């Protein structure tokens, strides 16, 4: 009962420290903000299911934001950059449980925000060559 | 000064000094606040005025400052060593029989100005007590109770108790060695500790305190132990005690030196400093006697010891030393002796009550390190934990920063999702079922809405009946 | 080829970064830490399984610049910068245990300055700041390198060149930049004791940096001497202020002309309250060391002279104010009189006086009709404070420019002030601002108290019409005063014999309280609580104190304890400076001098003066080595000479005062019980340190010991030095290794070892408890009492505190805190300390 709403809290500090989203300082030298991931990563391994569906929510929000501004455009940048790297270390930290029956979150949660960045997205000469590279990795 | 300048008496040299020291030592800082001119340069200018005979006095600043009974005893101890240096010198004197006399007038008659005072320094002062004596001193206190509940004038009788208890406190160790209140006045200062005010609290481990210094100068625990002695006495009046124990929310039946334990824990929350010391004194003295029935080093752990052990943890340095956690001598938490399920239900709530009121980084690293290694040591019976953490944790994975802090909570959240996966063998109240569903609600502050927690009307009839049993006439 | 090539590139880029400053000057920092940690592991191993590892020239040539480079980023601006640098001088210390593992022989002899170094490391292990509040803990620690190196002395001279070009830009074009300049000004003042020994580079730069102070420059000429004035005064090495008050003293001394004729002047006004504000925060702070380079100088001349510049200076809001905190500096420059050093104390003092009372002038301000002038209140008000502290205890002297009757003069002076106090006090009476005149008056009955109690000869006939004053508040006092002034014996008369000794008696008694298992929580918490300052003092007294109760091996056996067990590497804090420390300095002092001298001083004769002895060198250096002599005869004349002083020191056992003898059983036993919570011998260790600290300083210099009048001859010189080293190895049962210079003399050693262990074992051979051996003299030490007394008032409320914490067991009405305060407020306050004929002296 308790557990799930303890997760909710690991899950929900993830999304405030998303430098688009305000920054607030919580990073205390990014010690504080940084342990979090770890805790994020290591709570998949037995709730790969409920994990895996908050990440691709925290990213479907971001893509689907209007900012402009030389400051805007870099906050965005780095914020999608962290999202992927951490939602594909979930996929391999995940043991080989095969189970193959995950195709409710692929189907529509999920392919559809990863293949986005597949595309040219000429946006940024440097920015859309990382992403399309961290990206294809998830992939 | 009187009595260092009369010439009627002979006072040898040596008793000349002992006056001197007094008269210099009563004109300190100290006194003049035990008096409650603090704030008073000099007494002198304030007796006095000197336009005393053109017009007036005009008084002022009605606002007076309090009087604690604590008090009157230093002073009334300070005059009491005065006055016996004097009767060494003079000869077959009378002055402390004739005032004793004085006390024990208005001591044992209805006078609410005077009565509480007139206690605490007939204790103080007395040589002598009779069986007779102390059955009216513990039938004051039953009265006093009973007007508490049934008037709204409340700290008018809440001084009437706090005095008896006191008095209590100094009439013991002159009891004859062999009587049965020198065990029976341990239910007396458990029975004061759950009245739920600070004064009476504060009081009430005074009298436990020195209850267990007396037995040991009388050599009574020597081969038995402290559940054997307290337990035993209590059988007779056990209708009216098990009553008790059901609403206080602790039983004494089915583990005494948890419930024992359980009433001290709210020591913590004393606003005084000096009484959170002396409920960790009280702790070691329990310590050293319970291992001692066993022969077991005084700090080995076992089903007995291990109480004692998680209230000294955050306090004591050798305990923490000699019991330490595992995955940094013996380790606490044992599996091997804490083999019941039970003796590791009650262990592990003593932990989280500890910290749910706690407010203190050292407190909170030392106490949640053994949480996190009893998540996986103890995984079925750690789900009857949640609650009591449930809310605090939620709160610091939102807002701490504190890598040393912040460590082992991350511990227990992984714990708990991998050992879950199962139908909750334990739930959360498994404590109820067997009679501690109040251990962390009796360790909260102290109320500030001071009133009686009215179960009150069955300590009068258990007091009652404490006297038809031991004092029959 | 590793060291060959690896220093050799160290040498390269150090001597880069020192050059100049470059952009990634802070990376190639952190680069050059991790070289450092890569290079000790190889020397690690690479000693392990083959000593033989070595040092040629260049090893050493680049071992200096890479600290003449770690000391100059000290200063530097960047926060990341000085915090690496801070962390780098663990590498070089680490590397010294490698080369050498045994601490005393090479750990402080490769290293000199090895104990300051751990502490930078603590300090870096810190959450961050500021740059000023980092800075200023790092000037703490660059003002405690006590030994001149050619790091120190280089980072010195380097960082003194750059300084001094940086200035002339600041100036003479008509907030980054400024900032730089700052820090090299404290860097470059707080090291400045390392350098220091007519022209030279310290000195100019006291020059220039006194040609700051007043610096008109419109530009930023005010913030300059903002930080000039706040860095001399709280952050000056302790070693240079004999230097600075000379300079200080001779600035001022040409303002003015022939014939002492004051000549104004608006810098000249401009660097007197400069010299107000650097003098006032330099006395204020009570540091370590500071009070021995106090003594040095000689503050009087100065001080006279700046009051009359002050004087002359005329009335007005402006030359007030600087009355005002002329009169304060007087007031703290008389709670260190006993620090610093007087020529003439008393003569001094009563000039002060004549000048002050001037400018005590009341009812001032409503005469010139302003309220502006409101701070005439505030002179006179400051005025009388100096003046209380300046009688507190000064006999009445006249200037002897007419000649008459020493007392008849006398009598006439004092009526001078006290009709000058009366007058004073009846304007302040209310009937004729209300806390303003209760001060004042106060404070002006104070000071005629003062007055009274040092003269009474002369002053009582005109003092009696006190006790018909008109101020009833005012009657008290005076009858207080004479109430001590009968007390008080009018001759010695065996007066403090019988009142104060049978009074005092009691106070010892406090003391002495043997706390339950030598706990002694008087002298336990009396040390800790006492500030660093005084430990000089305080040492002195328990020692004293506790020998003539014949106690002395109490004290010792916890108050080393807890040293030893807090710090294992016993012997080495021993020597350090600390509160235990200065215990054994004052123990071997005391006791010592008349043994060692009485010992050594018949030997002496015999070498520098017996026409036997003649001419002979005590060398075998073959690189010193005379031709003429040879080396045979050199070998065993040394031989024969170091036996006749080896055999008296082994026969002169009986001669050993007690007092040492309980010194060294407690550091036996203390050693003993180290060793069982732990083949190392306990009097091994006692051994060598007692004669390494106590024997052997006397006989390599005994001139200085005060043993020769004469220095003795050179040639006579170099055999005792020698003589040491052999007889040191004795005790250490070390052979001569990479000592072949030596090594011939290694066979006699051999013979004499279990000598050595005879004559250890028999001082520490005595009883831990003097049983038997008794000697009841109990002195009544009168002279160390006062003092005693003295130093409890002080810190009579934080020595409560300290007892408040512990203690709570066991109710304290029967322990310190109750007793103390309890007999310290029956006692009293402590009387005045008396004036000191003698120039400042110390142990
Ligand atoms: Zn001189």
């Amino acid at each position: 009962h308790r557990p799930v709403e303890w997760v909710q809290a690991v899950v929900s500090r993830f999304d405030e420290q998303l430098p688009i989203k305000t920054g607030q300082q919580n990073t205390h030298t990014k010690v504080s903000t940084e342990h979090n991931k770890e805790c994020l990563i290591n709570i998949s391994k037995y709730k790969f299911s409920l994990v895996i569906s908050g990440l691709t929510t925290i990213l479907k929000n971001v893509n689907n934001m209007r900012i402009f501004g030389e400051a805007a455009e870099k906050n965005l940048y780095l914020s999608q950059l962290i999202i992927l790297d951490t939602l594909e270390k979930c996929l391999a930290g995940q043991p080989k449980d095969t189970m193959r029956l995950d195709e409710t979150m692929l189907v529509k949660q999920l392919l559809p925000e990863i293949c986005h960045f597949l595309h040219t997205c000429r946006e940024g000469n440097q920015h859309a060559a990382e992403l399309r590279n961290s990206a294809s990795g998830v992939l | 000064h009187s009595l260092c300048t009369c010439s009627q008496l002979h006072f040898s040299e040596e008793t000349k000094q002992v006056l001197r020291l007094s008269l210099t030592e009563f004109s300190l800082p100290k006194f003049y606040l035990l008096f409650g001119i603090s704030k008073v340069k000099s007494a002198a200018v304030i007796a006095f005025r000197s336009s005393y005979r053109d017009r007036s006095f005009s008084p002022g600043s009605y606002e007076r400052e309090t009087f604690a009974l604590t008090s009157l005893e230093t002073v009334t101890e300070a005059l009491l060593e005065i006055m016996e240096a004097c009767m060494r010198d003079i000869p077959t004197c009378k002055w402390l029989d004739q005032w004793t006399e004085l006390a024990q007038r208005f001591a044992f008659q209805y006078n609410p100005s005077l009565q509480p005072r007139a206690l605490v320094v007939f204790g103080c002062i007395s040589k002598r007590v009779s069986h007779g004596q102390i059955k009216q001193i513990i039938r004051i206190l039953s009265k006093a109770l009973e007007s508490c509940l049934k008037g709204p004038d409340t700290y008018n009788s809440q001084v009437l108790i706090e005095a008896t208890v006191i008095a209590l406190t100094k009439l013991q160790p002159l009891l004859n060695k062999d009587s049965p209140l020198h065990k029976a006045l341990f239910w007396v200062a458990v029975a004061v500790l759950q009245l739920d005010e600070v004064n009476l609290y504060s009081a009430g481990t005074a009298l436990l305190e020195q209850n267990l210094h007396t037995l040991d100068s009388l050599r009574i625990f020597n081969d038995k132990s402290p559940e054997e002695v307290f337990m035993a006495i209590r059988n007779p009046l056990e209708w009216h005690c098990k009553q008790m124990d059901h609403f206080v929310g602790l039983n004494f039946n089915s583990n005494f030196n948890f419930a024992l334990v359980g009433h001290l824990l709210k020591g913590y929350r004393h606003p005084s400093p000096a009484i959170v010391a002396r409920t960790v004194r009280i702790l070691h003295t329990l310590l050293t006697l319970v291992n001692k029935h066993r022969n077991c080093d005084k700090f080995e752990v076992n089903t007995q010891s291990v109480a004692y052990l998680a209230a000294l943890l955050t306090v004591s340095e050798e305990v923490r030393s000699r019991c330490s956690l595992k995955h940094r001598s013996n380790v606490l938490l044992d599996e091997e002796v804490l083999t019941d399920p039970k003796i590791q239900a009650l262990l592990l709530t003593v932990l989280a009550t500890l910290v749910k009121y706690t407010t203190d980084e050292f407190d909170q690293r030392i106490l949640y390190e053994y949480l996190a290694e009893a998540s996986v040591v103890f995984p079925k019976v750690f789900p009857v934990v949640h609650n009591l953490l449930d809310s605090k944790i939620n709160t610091l994975l939102s807002l701490c920063q504190d890598p040393n802090l912040l460590n082992p909570i991350h511990g227990i959240v992984q714990s708990v999702v991998y050992h879950e996966e199962s139908p909750p063998q334990y739930q959360t109240s498994y404590l109820q079922s067997f009679g501690f569903n109040g251990l962390w609600r009796f360790a909260g502050p102290f109320s500030k809405q001071t009133q009686i927690p009215d179960y009150a009307e069955l300590i009068v009839k258990f007091l009652d009946a404490l006297i038809d049993t031991y004092l029959p006439g | 080829t590793f060291w060959e090539i690896s220093s050799q590139m160290l040498f390269y880029i150090c001597k880069k970064l020192t050059s100049h400053q470059m952009l990634s000057s802070t990376e190639i920092l952190k680069w050059l830490r991790e070289i450092l940690i890569c290079r000790n592991k190889f020397l690690l191993k690479n000693k392990q399984a083959d000593r033989s590892s070595g040092t040629p020239p260049i090893c050493r040539q680049a071992q200096t610049k890479l600290e003449v480079a770690l000391y100059m980023f000290l200063w530097n601006p960047d926060t990341e910068a000085v915090l690496v640098a801070m962390s780098c001088f663990r590498h070089l210390c680490e590397e010294a245990d490698i080369r050498c593992g045994v601490d005393e022989v090479s750990v402080h002899n490769l290293l000199p300055n090895y104990n300051t170094f751990m502490e930078f490391a603590s300090v870096s292990n810190m959450m961050s700041t500021g740059r000023a509040a980092l800075q200023k803990r790092v000037m703490a620690l660059l003002r405690r390198i006590e030994h001149p190196t050619a790091g120190n002395t280089e980072a010195w001279e380097d960082t003194h060149a750059k300084w001094e070009q940086a200035t002339k830009l600041i100036l003479n074009y008509p907030t980054d930049s400024l900032q730089e300049w700052i820090n090299m000004t404290g860097f470059l003042c707080a090291l400045g004791g390392v350098c220091l020994q007519a022209d030279t580079p310290v000195s100019k730069f006291m020059d220039r940096l006194l040609s700051l102070m007043v610096c008109n420059h419109e530009k930023v000429g005010l913030q300059i001497r903002t930080n000039v004035k706040d860095l001399v005064g709280l952050e000056l090495s302790p070693a240079l202020y004999p230097m600075l008050f000379n300079k200080l003293k001779n600035t001022i001394s040409k303002f003015f002309d022939s014939q002492g004729q004051v000549l104004l002047t608006d810098t000249n006004t401009q660097f007197v309250e400069q010299t107000i504000a650097i003098m006032k925060n330099l006395l204020d702070n009570h540091t370590e060391g500071s009070s021995e380079h106090l003594g040095q100088a000689s503050i009087e001349t100065m001080m006279l002279n700046l009051v009359r510049y002050v004087r002359v200076l005329g009335n007005m809001v402006h030359a007030i104010q600087i009355k005002t905190k002329l009169c304060q500096l007087v007031e703290v420059m008389m709670a260190r009189r006993d620090d610093l050093s007087f020529c003439q104390e008393m003569k001094f003092r009563n000039k002060m006086v004549e000048y002050l009372t001037d400018w005590v002038m009341g009812t001032s301000n409503q005469a010139a009709d302003d309220d502006v002038k409101c701070l005439t209140r505030d002179l006179d008000q400051a005025s009388m404070e100096a003046v209380v502290s300046l009688l507190a205890g000064l006999p009445l002297q006249p200037e002897e420019g007419d000649g008459v009757e020493l007392m008849e003069a006398k009598s006439q002076l004092f009526l001078k002030y006290f009709t000058l106090f009366m007058n004073l006090l009846n304007d302040c009476s209310e009937v004729e601002m209300s806390r303003r005149l209760a001060s004042l008056r106060h404070c002006t009955v104070l000071a005629m108290s003062n007055l009274l109690n040092a003269n009474v000869d002369s002053g009582l006939m005109h003092s009696i019409g006190l006790g018909y004053h008109k101020d009833l508040q005012t009657r008290a006092t005076f009858m207080e005063v004479l109430t001590k002034i009968l007390q008080q014996g009018t001759e010695f008369d065996t007066l403090a014999e019988t009142v104060l000794a049978d009074r005092f008696e009691r106070l010892v008694e406090l003391v002495t309280m043997m706390g339950d298992q030598g706990e002694l929580p008087i002298a336990m918490a009396l040390a800790n609580v006492v500030p660093c300052s005084q430990w000089d003092e305080l040492a002195r007294v328990l020692v004293t104190l506790f020998d003539s109760r014949h106690l002395l091996y109490q004290l010792l056996w916890n108050m080393f304890s807890k040293e030893v067990e807090l710090a294992d590497s016993m012997q080495t804090l021993f020597r350090g400076n600390s509160l235990a420390s200065k215990i054994m300095t004052f123990c071997f002092k005391v006791y010592g001098a008349t043994y060692l001298q009485k010992l050594l001083d018949p030997l002496l004769r015999i070498v520098i003066t017996s026409s036997d002895w003649q001419h002979v060198s005590f060398e075998v250096d073959p690189t010193r080595l005379e031709p003429s002599e040879s080396l045979e005869e050199n070998q065993r004349n040394l031989l024969q000479m170091t036996e006749k002083f080896f055999h008296a020191i082994i026969s002169s056992s009986s001669e050993f005062p007690p007092q040492l003898r309980s010194v060294c059983h407690c550091l036996y036993q203390a050693t003993c019980h180290s060793l069982l919570n732990k083949p190392q011998n306990s009097i091994g260790a006692v051994g060598s340190a007692m004669f390494l600290r106590f024997i052997n300083p006397a006989i390599v210099s005994p001139y200085e010991a005060g043993i020769l009048d004469k220095k003795p001859p050179p040639r006579i010189e170099r055999g005792l030095k020698l003589m040491s080293k052999i007889l040191q190895s004795i005790a250490n049962h070390v052979l001569f290794t990479k000592e072949e210079h030596m090594r011939p003399f290694n066979d006699f050693v051999k013979s004499n070892f279990d000598a050595a262990r005879r004559f250890f074992l028999d001082i520490a051979s005595d009883c831990p408890t003097s049983d038997a051996v008794n000697h009841s003299l109990s002195f009544i030490s009168d002279g160390n009492v006062l003092a005693l007394h003295r130093l409890l008032w002080n810190n009579q409320e934080k020595i409560g505190q300290y007892l408040s914490s512990n203690r709570d067991h066991k109710a304290v009405g029967r322990r310190p805190f109750d007793k103390m305060a309890t007999l310290l407020a029956y006692l009293g306050p402590p009387e005045h300390k008396p004036v000191a004929d003698t120039h400042w002296s110390s142990l």
